[PDB]
Parts: structure tokens; sequence; C-alpha cells
DNA sequence: TCTCTCGCTGAGCCTCTCGATG
RNA sequence: AUCGAGAGG
DNA sequence: TCAGCGAGAGA
């Protein structure tokens, strides 16, 4: 029933009008009773009846008499809401000026007129403000702007020019806006309505108060001081003083402690004013509208449940009989076992066995979602189908952990419950689990096994040598599997089976072929998993992790979605049974110490005494020693950690047949680090080779290394030293999440309105794409960058007049082999900084969707996607570096803006992007280039003019890109000059400040100085980004949300 | 813990948030940027108006549910009316415009 | 329509214009009273709309002419 | 024009427990 | 219903 | 507290 919201400055006829009670003298509520006293703060005849269809003294209490005022006492009859909606005002009897407009760093109620803000300052606090009101009411506006335009012309001096376009900037605005001047200074004040600021009774007498209704009472008792002096005409020298006193006391009801020393209660902390109320962490902008609690919602602890799949998760049945209570209510209305509400809730309550088939039926086919708390991108929310069982935690599925970071040592976890039709078909088509294979980030599957799985999989595909069985032939792999199961013969056995294999002929059709391979036992037994289609080569080996997820990659290649869900769940079964039949374990025998260490050590320690003789006779500089016994220690512990691996990988010795022979040992730490299941080589260094080299907390390397091992403990000494690196690395760890979260938060707030809105925009610039080679090594190809982009122009072959490849083809996996079978060159690109497109992108300048594989489609909402990408892997660091990002996001000065201004959006493109991409790819993290893009684009909204030409301009008039781009459009077919314009440069944080939404920049940061530019200016909110429609509570522009946008402008 | 209705804050009428209170859980703001990322559109304005401080909707949406119907029809947030007459109270004309 | 719903995405077009299709269908049985197309086998509205979609006898240019001719016969 | 004081602005997310004072 | 003190992910 | 960036100083 509305489209904008619009706002402007309050004048002293709309207060009156808004108003239901004249000026409010009395200052309490009433203690004694509860009744309260009339013309005060809280009132019963201002603001409506206390009590539903009730009059105060009583002689009316019942409907057919509503509407109708009580004759005796004169009380309206009417529903008590209406508390919670009415206002009042409150006369005063001198003018007080208010803080926000004289309160500034650019003091809009001085800005006007010439005077500074010290005299200003001065002449208002008297060492009331008649001067400032006659002075604002006399001003001519015109006759000003008249001046000022013919003196700017005139002067000739940069300086000068700066503060004469600002004053006239803001004469204009005021005089277009149509806020009269003498109203900064207040006549009437406004009072806010009384069911927002009630009082609450505690278990004594006394009732809690709060700090509107104090400051609000001290205002009016300092003001009605005055009314009685004004008849007995008090000497002025008494009077001065006191209008000063009702100055403050005004600074009190509005932003407190904007002028020093702020008020306080009874204990010793500030009271809170009305400015307080709307900004910060606890304003309601950021505690109430963009998030709030919900009904329908639980929460519990989580535990692992192994026999589950993947789109099912394990619900406890005492939480489900209260999660869904009023559908279990209908259906025992539905058969007639109740009559009435209170019947079914003590049916439901007194529980019986009827109910649980209830429970079993409501739940059948209705999906619930799952949120671990941190949330860092859009996969820590997701939907399953739950599983009634006994007992009280969650039970998870093991494929999902990763993706929630997630593990059972105390996690919690929430549950909320979709209601209507269209969020059960939103969750079981948008976000179930089966749907999310692939990231969003990059190219990468996100379900991957790991831990026992891996280690299962691995030991049942190793090979041995003389193990029983060898050299048998086999009809297949169920002969193998009966042998095995029987007792006959080994998993590690080299054998002859029988074996056949599905390929794609010629168009998708499985021909099928069979033949010998040499093979093991294990092998053979495994491949009876493998879906029909992929070749017998893919498990003839030892399968590690990277091995399993290119297995997985491959079957979603060829063959598609729904095989792919099988095959995982199929591996992890496998897995988890062939890792307990190995009991495999871990001993302190494991864990061998080479023997020729005692050697190592010993005659290091030689070298480090001569180079003390060298020092006796001066032959080396004091600073030089340091340096060679730090090399000397370095080159002993790698021997001594090269001689331990070794040792380890082959400790195997094996008698083949009356000879001896070597192969890979059995060792369950050696195993354990080979499978890629857990532990890293420098844990076995530390674990049983040596510990190396520490560090002093300055940063400066001890000169002694801890020659131990964990297996053969430390000493005192040892012990104490190696403590500051811990203790380092525990700190670092603790303070550095927050600001990941603040640079993620900003990153979202810039780019939240993005979304694709078009198909092809038609503009043909682009950047080139070059690989990255620096100092001689290719850091990065020429084949991953354009994989996924769309040309901008034609691509010619290395020969004249050829071209090599198709312009506005999607380059897919066969697509990739077929250019690098014969790749001589390189493509270039269109970027979504170069897009004609207004308020929006075309979906041919982003490419194609790294989540799902195909071109992107309309009603994304991309910057929120980048904003999550970028931000993700920063805070799951922490738990050069984020400074120097946080540093080329903000556009520091040290420059990117001449890079702009020389060689144009390709320079400050290629800088940032190569600036941030050198800090991301040093932690070994991926992220594609596309994100980067889209928070440059939204860095760069900003054009400041030069030339008028024969549209509307102001020299300077520092405009939106876009509309100026609109103006130059439309004044072209006509026929006319149109403006010059350069482009500008700005930070996320400044960027986000100036939009033309002053609702969403409100909600960002810095409310006070948004809303006193907006108020002076007159804006006008058209509701157009997410946020907007978040917080007024509106379908988002977005998703399933779109289209209905899409109708809303075709009905005018 | 768990819970499907209850007891609602005062001024801004809302559930409630402590086991010992019998309330609700907290949807916060990166939890909405997920379903935007997501771009469920009918499952963020069920999270903003029925189970939250939508008053009429909540109470239609309740009897909908019991007699069968699964059908929300929505409204504005009383949240939102608590700043405007905040916004009014600091001496600032801000308005719907109908037109 | 269990499972997996990626054959009613292709056969639709893209998963947004198949919620609000699917959701459609589905009101229809729910309230409206309106017989299904497909053998019910204790399922619910929502996945026996997904499955008459992924059969190919539901899709909005159907939808419009069906009701259409309720219309004409009122 | 080019240094030097002078200042408000901002600082991750979700749960639980106690006492004292309203 | 704020203010201090701790705790868990 | 600690950066960061204006704003208002002047030689
Ligand atoms: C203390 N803290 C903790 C967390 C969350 O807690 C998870 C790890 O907590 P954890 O107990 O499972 O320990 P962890 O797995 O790392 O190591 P071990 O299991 O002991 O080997 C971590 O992902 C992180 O999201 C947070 N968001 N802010 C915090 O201030
Ligand atoms: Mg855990
Ligand atoms: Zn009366
Ligand atoms: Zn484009």
């Amino acid at each position: 029933e509305f489209d904008a919201i619009k706002i402007a400055l309050a004048s002293p006829d709309m207060i009156r009008s808004w108003s239901f009670g004249e000026v409010k003298k009395p200052e309490t509520i009433n203690y004694r009773t509860f009744k309260p006293e009339r013309d005060g703060l809280f009132c019963a005849r201002i603001f409506g009846p206390v009590k539903d269809y009730e009059c105060l003294c009583g002689k009316y209490k019942r409907l057919k008499h509503r509407g109708v005022i009580c004759e005796k006492c004169g009380v309206e009859v009417t529903q008590t809401k209406v508390r919670r909606e009415r206002m009042g005002h409150i006369e005063l009897a001198s003018p007080t000026a208010h803080i926000w407009f004289l309160k500034s760093l650019p003091s809009r109620i001085g800005l006007l007129l010439d005077m500074p803000l010290r005299d200003i300052e001065r002449v208002l606090y008297f060492e009331g403000a008649e001067a400032i009101q006659a002075l604002l009411k006399s001003m001519d506006l015109e006759q000003e702007c008249e001046q000022l335009r013919e003196e700017l012309n005139e002067t000739n001096s940069e300086t000068k020019r700066k503060k004469l376009t600002k004053r006239i900037k803001l004469l204009e605005a005021f005089v277009q806006s149509g806020n009269k001047p003498e109203w900064m200074i207040l006549t009437v004040l406004p009072v806010l309505p009384p069911d927002l600021r009630p009082l609450v009774p505690l278990d004594g007498g006394r009732f809690a108060t709060s700090d509107l209704n104090d400051l609000y009472r001290r205002v009016i008792n300092r003001n009605n001081r005055l009314k009685r002096l004004l008849d007995l005409a008090a000497p002025d020298i008494i009077v001065r003083n006191e209008k000063r006193m009702l100055q403050e006391a005004v600074d009190a009801l509005l932003d407190n402690g904007r002028r020093g020393r702020a008020i306080t209660g009874s204990n010793k902390r500030p009271l809170k004013s009305l400015a307080d109320m709307i900004k910060g962490k606890q304003g309601r902008f950021r505690q109430n509208l963009l998030g709030k609690r919900v009904d329908y919602s639980g929460r519990s602890v989580i535990t692992v449940g192994p026999y589950l799949r993947l789109h099912q998760c394990g619900l406890p049945k005492k939480m489900a009989l209260e999660l869904f209570k009023p559908f279990i209510y209908g259906k025992l209305e539905l058969r007639g076992l109740a009559t009435t509400i209170k019947a079914a809730k003590k049916m439901v309550e007194r529980e019986e066995a009827v109910v649980w088939d209830i429970l079993d039926e409501v739940i059948r086919e209705h999906p619930v979602l799952l949120n671990r708390a941190p949330t860092l991108h859009r996969l820590g929310i997701q939907a399953f189908e739950p599983v009634l069982i006994e007992g009280k935690a969650i039970q998870l599925h093991p494929l999902v952990c990763a993706a929630y970071n997630a593990d059972f040592d105390g996690d919690q976890m929430a549950v909320h419950v979709p209601l209507t039709l269209e969020a059960q078909l939103e969750a079981r088509a948008l976000m179930m689990s089966t749907n999310n294979i692939l990231s969003p980030a990059n190219g990468e599957p996100i379900i991957v096994p790991s831990q026992d799985v891996v280690l299962g999989l691995y030991y049942m595909t190793r090979d041995c040598v003389n193990a029983k069985g060898e050299g048998m032939v086999l009809t297949g792999p169920k002969e193998a599997e009966r042998l095995y199961r029987s007792g006959l013969a080994s998993l590690h056995a080299r054998v002859k089976v029988r074996i056949t294999e599905y390929e794609k002929d010629a168009n998708g059709e499985l021909v099928a072929k069979t033949s010998l391979k040499d093979t093991t036992v294990g092998r053979a037994i495994l491949w009876m998993i493998v879906p029909k289609g992929l070749p017998y080569s893919i498990v003839n080996q030892a399968l590690g992790k990277k091995a399993i997820s290119k297995m997985l990659n491959t079957c979603y290649r060829i063959l598609g979605l729904k095989p792919t869900v099988i095959f995982a769940d199929q591996i992890m079964y496998t897995g988890f049974a062939y890792a307990a039949r190995s009991g495999a374990s871990v001993g302190i025998d494991d864990m061998v110490i080479p023997e020729k260490k005692h050697e190592i050590i010993s005659e290091a320690e030689a070298e480090v005494a001569e180079i003390q003789e060298q020092f006796q006779s001066g032959l080396v500089t004091a600073g030089e020693r340091y340096n060679k016994v730090i090399d000397i220690w370095a080159a002993a512990n790698d021997r001594v950690s090269k001689a331990m691996m070794d040792n380890l990988q082959t400790e195997t010795v094996i008698n083949r047949d009356g000879q001896e022979e070597k192969q890979v040992s059995f060792n369950s730490i050696y195993m354990m680090a080979d499978s890629g299941a857990r532990g890293s080589a420098a844990q076995i260094r530390q674990l049983a080779g040596m510990r190396g080299l520490m560090a002093k907390p300055d940063g400066s390397i001890i000169e002694t290394p801890i020659t131990a091992n964990f297996r053969e403990g430390l000493n005192v000494l040892q012990y104490f030293i190696s403590t500051h690196g811990a203790r380092k690395g525990l700190a670092d760890t603790a303070l550095k999440t927050a600001n990941s979260g603040y640079l993620t938060r900003r990153l979202v707030d810039v780019a939240q309105d993005l979304v694709v809105t078009e198909d092809d925009c038609g503009t043909h610039e682009g950047i080139m794409m070059t690989p990255v080679i620096e100092g001689g090594d290719v850091k990065e190809p020429l084949r991953d960058r354009v994989l996924g982009r769309v040309t901008a122009e034609d691509v010619l072959k290395p020969g004249t007049a050829d071209i090599l490849v198709p312009r506005n083809t999607l380059l897919h996996e066969q697509w990739c082999d077929l250019l690098e079978e014969n790749s001589v060159d390189a493509v270039k690109v269109r970027s979504v900084v170069s897009c004609d497109t207004d308020f929006g992108v075309c979906a041919h300048c982003y490419g194609r969707d790294l989540a799902r594989g195909h071109i992107i489609n309309k009603g994304e909402a991309i910057g929120v996607i980048a904003a999550q990408s970028i931000g993700e892997p920063g805070t799951q660091l922490t738990m050069g570096g984020l400074p120097r990002v946080a540093d080329l996001f903000e556009a520091r000065r040290p420059a990117p803006h001449d890079i702009l201004r020389l060689r144009g959006v390709h320079a400050v493109t290629r800088y940032i992007v190569n600036e941030v991409q050198d800090v991301y790819r040093l932690q070994g993290v991926k992220i594609n280039d596309k994100h980067i893009e889209v928070i440059v684009r939204q860095m760069l909204r900003k054009a400041t003019i030069v030339n008028a030409g024969s549209s509307d301009f102001l020299e300077g008039e520092q405009v939106e890109y876009s509309r100026v781009k609109i103006a130059n459009r439309e004044l072209e077919a006509n026929g006319k000059v149109g403006a010059t314009y350069s482009r500008d440069l700005l930070g996320i944080t400044k960027a986000s400040l100036a939009t033309e939404s002053f609702i969403s920049a409100a909600s960002f940061q810095e409310t006070t100085r948004v809303l006193t530019e907006a108020a002076v200016a007159g804006k006008r909110d058209e509701l157009r980004g997410l946020k907007e429609n978040v917080i007024v509570g509106r379908l988002i522009p977005a998703g399933t949300g779109y289209a209905y946008h899409q109708d809303r402008m075709r009905r005018r | 813990h768990a819970r499907s209705t209850g007891s609602y804050s005062l001024v801004t009428q809302q559930p409630l948030g402590g086991k010992a209170q019998f309330g609700g859980q907290r949807f916060g703001e990166m939890e909405v940027w997920a379903l935007e990322a997501y771009g469920a559109a009918y499952t963020l304005q069920e999270m903003l108006t029925v189970k939250s401080d939508d008053v009429n909707g909540r109470t239609k949406m309740y009897k909908n549910i019991v007699d069968g119907n699964h059908q929300m029809e929505p409204g504005m947030p009383e949240s939102f009316n608590v700043l405007l007459k905040e916004i009014r109270s600091l001496g600032i004309n801000i308005e719907l415009e109908d037109e | 329509a269990r499972v997996t719903v990626q054959d009613a995405v292709e056969k639709i077009g893209n998963r947004f214009d198949l919620v609000l299709v699917a959701a459609r269908r589905a009101r229809q049985m729910q309230v409206g009273g309106k017989d299904p197309l497909v053998p019910e086998e204790n399922d619910k509205t929502t996945v026996i709309a997904l499955r008459e979609i992924e059969e190919g006898l539901i899709n909005n240019q159907i939808l419009d002419v069906r009701e259409r001719q309720e219309q004409q016969e009122q």
C-alpha cells in the first residue's frame, strides 16, 4: 500500500497536528496508586484507555456504547493498543536549539551564516537563541545565491572556490527541498508514546524506571520553572542563567555526551538518550530489524550417525513432539479423536500411543533446516529429512561435517521448521544437501571422505609379497570375495582376475569389454561398487585422499548427479567396514629413532666448538659466528630428518622365496601419514626426529636447538623455551577474529545490491588475459584464468587472417581439452567492471556458475556470493596478511588513482587483483578472480563533472556515473553537447556511505550525520535494494521473488 | 530445548531469548546473508513476519495450520513502527508515501 | 520428487520457476480439491506435483488453458 | 603550499551460570 | 534489565 | 588504546 519513504524537517504546526494533548506540566506518573495523574507524562485522557473498552471512572464497560465519550469524566472507549500509537507535545516558554544541526564537523546551523562555530557557540552559551532565530529568519536566500554565483567567477583562487561551492550547494538544496529556515530552532517538543517507554513492576513494591522518563521530567521541570518566573518579573540576572540551564536540559533528551559532562543517574553511568536507541550494535537497526528471534526453533548437541543416507538426519522425538504441535492438533481434530483445542492439548500432554502414529505421519515428507552458529558461508545452513530417534542428541552425517566445520567434542546446533508449501519446496529444491556438492567460491567438490574412510580404503588396496593365496586365477570379483571371507586368501595377494567394463561407444551407449588383468584381491572386491561406465585402471593402485576425490569428480562428470551420491554413500560404508577389520593401532615402538642420530649431533657439536677457537684469537667478526653456528645446526637437522625418513619408509624386508627383497612397510604411523588421513611430515619429524630451532619472543633465533623429540622427552629448559611460540600462536588466534569479521561486514555492505538483470548488454570492451610470470617460474598458467569467461572480441590464430576461436563460446572441459591439444595463444575476456548495463550486470559479462556448471541465471545475488567467498578464508585462517588486503580494499594512500587516470580501468583492475592474489596464494587458498572484480566495480561508482555542456551541471558536481551516462545518452538524439566527466576511485567504507539509498547507509554505520544530511536535503527512498526490503518485510528482488518485482513494474 | 509458541517482549513484540524463559533461537544477519545467497525469498519472509513481531499474521497462520491450509498473508512488523515513532520523537518528519 | 529434483529442473528450465509452478499445482490438490494425474502412493502434495512435472503432464501453459476452460463453463 | 596540533569514528558470531540494584 | 564476574563451540 | 582521516591552524 506504499512504494516510497520520504524524510524532511518538521514544523510546529506538524508537531501540533501529531499531538492529542496539551503542554504537560506535571512531572510524575503517580506512584501512590495505579491510576495515573492527568496532564503529565503518563495520562489516561491524552493517550487513551488504560484497559480495553473501559473508561477510567468505570461508567462504561461494554461494546455497544463504543465510540461515545463518557459525560461525567470525559473518557473515550477504545482498545488499549492505541496507547502505543498516539503522541503528545510540550509547548515551551523559550526557544531552544537542536544539537544535531549544531554539533557536527560540518555544522549546518551556522553553515548558512558566516559566523564560526566558536562564536556561534559563545553566543548560544550566553557567555534563548533569539539572535540565531532572527538571523535565520531575516536572511534572503535568492539574493545570497545570486551574489555568490557572480563572486565564484571573479575568484581566481582554488582555496576560495572550495568554500563558495559548498555554501552555494547547501543554499540551493535548502531552497529546493522546501524546508523553511528558523526550523532548526525548536519551539515545540514532541513526546514519545507511553507503551514504548513503560514502567515494569518488580518482586517488591518498587517499579523499575526508564532513563527517558527521567530526562523528560528534568526537561519539564526546568522549562516550567521559567513559566512562573515570567509573571513575577524577576531581574534579568536570574533570567539569563536559567535559560542556559534549559539549553543543556534539551541537549540531554537529544544526543547526550556530544558536548561533555554527560548526565548520570543513581549509578555512575551516563543515561541513554533517544540518539542511543537508533545507532550501535544495540540499536534498532542492527538488533531488531536485520535480525530477530523466531518461533518453531530448537537447539541441541550433535553426535555422529554412521548409518544414515546423505539426505537424512536424526532428530530426537521429545523435541519433535513439541516442534510440530499445531499439525498434530489439526490431524487429531481431523480424525475425531478430540472435539476442542483444550481437549487436544490435554491429550498431547498426557501422551498416549495414538499420538505417536500421528507424529510419524506428520513428518513423513517434511524437511527441516539445521544451522551452526558462526555461519561463514551459505553452506552453514542446510535442509534434511528427519528420522525419529531415542535420546537427546542430534545425529549428523559424516560427509557434511567438513562444510559445516563441525567435530564431535561439544558442538551445538539449531533447527528450524518451514511452514508453507513455498518454503517446503524451496528447501527441497534449493537448500537440500544433495543439491550442494560443488563450491560457489571455486569449482571443487565439497563432499570428500577423510580419516577412517581414507585409511580403510588405503589398507584395502595395498599390495604385499608372498602373501597367502598368491598365484591363483579367478573367475571374477565374487570368487575373490568368497575366497577372502572363507579364510583361504589374503587381501594383499597378487592374482589374475577376469574383469568386464563398459565405456561410452559414440552417443552415451554402454559397450562392454572383457579381459584378464593382474591385480589384487582387495581391488577386485572393491570393483563391485563402481558404477557402469568407468575404467578399471581407476582402482588398480593404492588409493589415497586425492585419488578418491578424483574418482568422485570423474563419476560426476561422466555420469551425472544421481549415481554420484550413491557412489559416495557406498564408499563411506565400505571404508568404515574395512577400517575396523584391520585392527589398526598405535604404540610406543611405532616411533623409530634412527641409529646414526647420536653421531650426527655429536660431530655437529664439534664444529660449533671449532669456530669458538677462532673467536679466541681475532680471525672472524663477532657478528659472524652466529650465522655459521645456525647453518651447522640446520644442516645437522636436515641430515637427521633424512635418515629417519629413509629408515621409516622401507622398514620392511621380505623373503620372497629363498631370497630377500625390499618393499613399502606396513608401520602404522607411516601408513597414516602416507594415505593422507592424518599427520604431516613435520609432525613425524617432531615425534621421532628432532624438535629443531625455536625463536625468542622478540623474533630472534635461539642459538642452541632442542636435540630431543617427543619420544625421548624434554628437560626443563627446552620445555620452558618452547612455550613462547605456543602462547604467541594462541594470542594471535584469539585477537584477530574481529578484524576478519569487520572486513567481511564491510565487503557485504558495499555489494549487497548487485543482481543479474539481463542477458547481453552489447558492449565490446574487455580485459586482456596474460599468464603471471615473475622471476622465471610461471606462477599462474594461461588456462585456468580464462576457463568459464566470454571472449570480448575475436581471437586470431598465430597466422595472418586466421581465426582460431569462435566468439561467444562457453569453454567447458571438452572444449578446454580441445584448446589445450594445440594451444598457442591466449583469449581476451569480458569483465563485469566493463559492463554498459544500468542498475545491474548482464549474464555474458559474468560467465558460468561455479556451483552448477552452466551459464548464470537471472535473479542471482552475485554480490553476496562474492563477499562471502572473499571473507570466508580470512576468518578460517584465524582460528602482509590481513592488513594488506584491508589496506587495498580501503584505497589507502601509500597509487591506484594514478593507475586509473593513466591506463584506464584495466590498470587498477590488474593492480588490485594481483596484489590481493599474491597475499591469498601464499597460504594455498583458491578463489576465482570474478569476486574481486565485482568488488572493484562496486569501488568505482562516482564521477566528477568538469564541463557543464548542454545539460544541468554545477562545475564539480560529483554525481553518479550511471545518471551522467543516462543524461548524455538522452541528450544525443535531439542534438546537443554532453558534459565532461572524470572517474573517481573510493574505498569500500566511503563507497558504502555515498549511495542513493539513505536507509541502507543509516543501517551500515554513522547514523547521525547520514540522517542529518537526509533531513536537510529532503531525500526520497525508493526501496530497490535487498536490505531495504528486508527491513520493511517484503520479498527480496532476487531468486524466487525476482519475477514478483518484475510484475510490479509492469503494473505501472 | 525447543519451542513452538510462547511469550513475547513488551515493546518489540518479538519472542524472548532464554531457556529458563522458554525463548526462541536468534536468526542473525549472517543467516539472512546465507538465505539471500540461496535465493529463498519465501523462507526469509516467513522468518521475518510470521514467526516474529508481526501480530495478526502469526494468529492467522496458527489458525490456518490448525485447519490444514499451509498459506500465509504477511503484514508490517512492529519494530518498523517503533523506529518511525522514535524518529518522529527526535523532531524529524518521516512518512510512508502511499501515492 | 524424492532425494533429487534434477529431472524436474531440466523439464521446467530453472529452479526458481520450478518452485513457483510446483507450489501453484500443489495448492490445487491440497485446498481446491483436485485429483492427481499419477498414483498417489502415500505421498504429499509437493512430491506428487514434482512427480507430475517430471512425467511431463504439468507445466505453466497447461495450467493456463485448463483454468480458461473452467471460466467458460461457469 | 607544506607541517603541526586537534578529534569523533570504528573495533566476529551464538549459547549458559551466579549476585547486586533496581 | 541493566551492570560486573566467569564458561562453552 | 590505537589507527585513520579531516579540520583548522601557521611560517
Ligand atoms: C574458542 N572459539 C571457538 C570457536 C569455534 O570453535 C571451533 C573449534 O573449537 P573446538 O573446541 O572444536 O577445538 P578445535 O576443533 O579447533 O581443536 P581440537 O578439537 O581440540 O583438536 C572453531 O571452528 C571455531 O569455529 C569460535 N568461532 N570462537 C571462539 O572464540
Ligand atoms: Mg566440536
Ligand atoms: Zn469515562
Ligand atoms: Zn555486460
